[PDB]
RNA sequence: GUAGAGAAAAUGCCUCGAGCCAAUGUUCGAGUACCAGGCGCUACGGCGCUGAAGUAACCGAUGCCAUACUCCCAGGAAAAGCUCGAACGACCUUCAACAAAAGGGUACCUGUACCCGAAACCGACACAGGUAGGUAGGUAGAGAAUACCUAGGGGCGCGAG
RNA sequence: GUAACGCAAACAUUGGUGAGAAUCCAAUGCCCCGAAAACCUAAGGGUUCCUCCGCAAGGUUCGUCCACGGAGGGUGAGUCAGGGCCUAAGAUCAGGCCGAAAGGCGUAGUCGAUGGACAACAGGUGAAUAUUCCUGUACUACCCCUUGUUGGUCCCGAGG
RNA sequence: GAGUUGAAAAUAAGCAGAGAUCCGGAGAUUCCCGAAUAGGUCAACCUUUCGAACUUCUGCUGAAUCCAUGGGCAGGCAAGAGACAACCUGGCGAACUGAAACAUCUUAGUAGCCAGAGGAAAAGAAAGCAAAAGCGAUUCCCGUAGUAGCGGCGAGCGAAAUGGGAGCAGCCUAAACCGUGAAAACGGGGUUGUGGGAGAGGCUGCUAGGCGAAUCAGUGGAGUGCGGAACCCUAGAUGGUGAAAGUCCAGUAGCCGAAAGCAUCACUCUGACCCGAGUAGCAUGGGGCACGUGGAAUCCCGUGUGAAUCAGCAAGGACCACCUUGCAAGGCUAAAUACUCCUGGGUGACCGAUAGCGAAGUAGUACCGUGAGGGA
């Protein structure tokens, strides 16, 4: 599924057009990507499905204060 | 003979209950068919009282149990544990 | 815990009386009665051993085609059928 | 039987009235029947009594031996039942689990009718059609072809000129 | 009131039944099939099976007859077939992965015979069932008791 | 309150004034299949160890690592699951067609599928309209108006504010501060616009019922119609009855009635600090607002960047200045509005068996189709 768990970010419809207007339709898709992140108190990896600006909100704001706003934690 | 039936059989007491309901629907329901009973002697009505006798102290039984508690889902069990333990026998009247 | 499926005291519906049914008491030995479709021969010996305090050599049964299942109940050398049968109105 | 992490498989030891593997065959099963034919029924169907001989020779299968033998290459299912067995890990355990012996005693569900090389399935039809498998008699013949027949089954549901 | 009446195996007679018979039943001839047009099964039908009655409709004619209509009956299993055992092709798939939803992939397992594993034969009987009922003689699986051994049982590692 | 034991109606035996049959409210039972749920299955069966399977609740436990998570065993009336005509919310999303061809455009965000929930649903309490005059959350009708507009400026598409109505209702929450370490996780303090904060000084109706006026004859199957003579009316609504009745019947106007159950009324500011952040805005690619990128605002989105905090921020159709209006990035909320598988009551210049629902007869039947499906 292409939703980030954190941002709740999905992908969006676009009818993506030629030079004369001839449309179609097709999903620009979140830049999501499995990746490890550190945890404050544990202090291991966790193998996650992240988009990027989830990275940027991970680093902003520390993974407990994100991770609270999507209920599942611990893996 | 029917508003006499609570006055009745409200007074004999759950036990008394499982070999009144089991005669009942022992002998006379049972030993009346065979042949229809000697063919000239049926009392159709017979088979009008056991049906509505029986149905009547099962009601006793399942009434008192509301007072209890139960609720018809261990009611149901406790029916097959029961009815598991039965042994037909011969009805009076034989 | 016994029965495949548990049915009632009741099971025997009633016996059948034509002319082969008659031939059979003397013949065989054996009485024959239209029973419960859930019936099965273990709980027919039970009831009918229990119910006129006799023996059951065998039971052997089948599902006439409208579906109600009718057994012949087979009697030891013992038990005299022909008498049992004729205090139960069928002679 | 033994070594070596090793109870099975595998590296070396011995021992086998030197023999095994089978289908047929001898007996009981079976002094019983079954039985060709005779002696009486009484009207449209079988049924009571009696009851002889019951062996040999040759031919012989596509059947069995045979999951046998030879040859070939394209190299020919699984899993449980079964038999060992030592572990470790659990349960069930001293009114008990596994082995053997005669005699006892005990015995779940469903199918079973009838058609099924078809007037009953499949072809709109009581349709010159289709439909998996089994059993395979005699005479002639190489033969499951053919021709004529047995057992068994039929004369094709408009007829007359 | 014409074409047709579904193969060119084939009928004939005597008697019977009855309101009525080329057509229904019986006998006698004759002829046809016989690696079938014979007798068994699997599938499928789904009561067509047997008995007594009826003949409006159905049957390419008739019809007292019927796979037709009405009424009543008939299918008996430890050993035959399946299931209560086993697995293949295939199916579904816990957790797991992937996907707007619907869902897709996929392991552990679980289903799934057309295969493996398993115990019965003759004679007899009867309108309609018979390896099923009867008679004889069998075999498989359990519960007794006589000897016993101390553990069994499952998982599990092998043979097969 | 008088005869009953369903429909067709026959028999046999019963139950009925000590009050059945019936009618209403509340309970009890409810084989097997079906969400199907002990396990399997070819729905209505088979196997069992007789069991709500599976998930979040809640009690213990104890994996690979301490904690933890997976997992296992327990108790559990045990919340969820499925079904449902249309209406409705959200997801995906056609083409024929129109443009006298056709690709922009139109068909249309329509049909369809998918998911979800209620009696309505959604919306909704201003980062809003509007213009120097003012209005005060939504939603629906009349209107403005086929006007302003957009548009291969073609086909077409097409607003809003002012104005008249229907109906009206407004709430709660987070931090700055407080306490029990500290963003261990809980209670109090406050939430507002022409700036605000905390801090420091039984009632009625419905579900059964009940009482309820007044006509007699002649008329040749039968009279309610015809000629005759009456009477009632707070009853001349209806349906029946051998032929059409205010007075024959059931009724109606008018009044009476509930054990039980359901609905309804019952003074200062350090201008400290607070103002919903990966947010708004920005670049770039789109969607949608009547508006096809156009001078293109407003609203929402993938990618990348990335503010400020009322000496503030956003809007007022690019954009800047000045005015005016509002406070975005947390939530909740009745009504007016949409519809008919359906219940009760009423009505019809509606149908009357080739009509009216497909269906006036046991019709989605017979029949056809492998099947979806069609269909007398």
């Amino acid at each position: 599924r292409r939703i980030c768990p954190f941002t709740g970010k999905k992908s969006n419809k676009a009818n993506r057009v030629s030079h004369s207007n001839h449309k179609t339709k097709r999903l620009q898709f979140v830049n999501l990507q499995y990746k490890r992140v550190w945890w404050e108190a544990g202090k291991r990896f966790v193998k996650l499905r992240l988009s990027t600006k989830a990275l940027k909100t991970i680093e902003k704001n520390g993974l407990d204060a994100v991770a609270k706003k999507a209920g599942i934690d611990l893996r | 003979v029917k508003k006499e039936d609570e006055l009745k059989e409200l007074r004999t007491k759950t036990n008394e209950q499982l070999n009144e309901e089991i005669l009942q629907l022992k002998g006379e329901l049972f030993m009346l068919r065979l042949q229809r009973s000697a063919r000239e002697n049926f009392k159709p009505s017979d088979f009008g009282r056991m049906r509505k006798r029986v149905a009547r102290m099962l009601t006793v039984k399942r009434e008192r149990e509301i007072e209890q508690g139960v609720g018809k889902r261990l009611s149901r069990k406790l029916d097959k544990a029961w009815k598991r333990s039965i042994v037909v026998r011969p009805p009076p009247s034989l | 815990y016994p029965r495949r499926i548990l049915d009632v005291y009741q099971i025997l519906q009633s016996p059948i009386i034509t002319e082969a049914a008659i031939k059979n008491i003397a013949d065989e030995n054996s009485l024959l009665f239209t029973v419960d479709v859930r019936a099965d021969k273990k709980m027919i010996r039970e009831a009918i051993s229990n119910f006129f305090g006799v023996k059951v050599r065998k039971v052997n049964t089948l599902i006439r085609p409208d579906g109600t299942k009718k057994a012949y109940i087979m009697l030891n050398k013992e038990y005299n059928a022909s008498e049992l049968a004729k205090k139960i109105g069928i002679f």
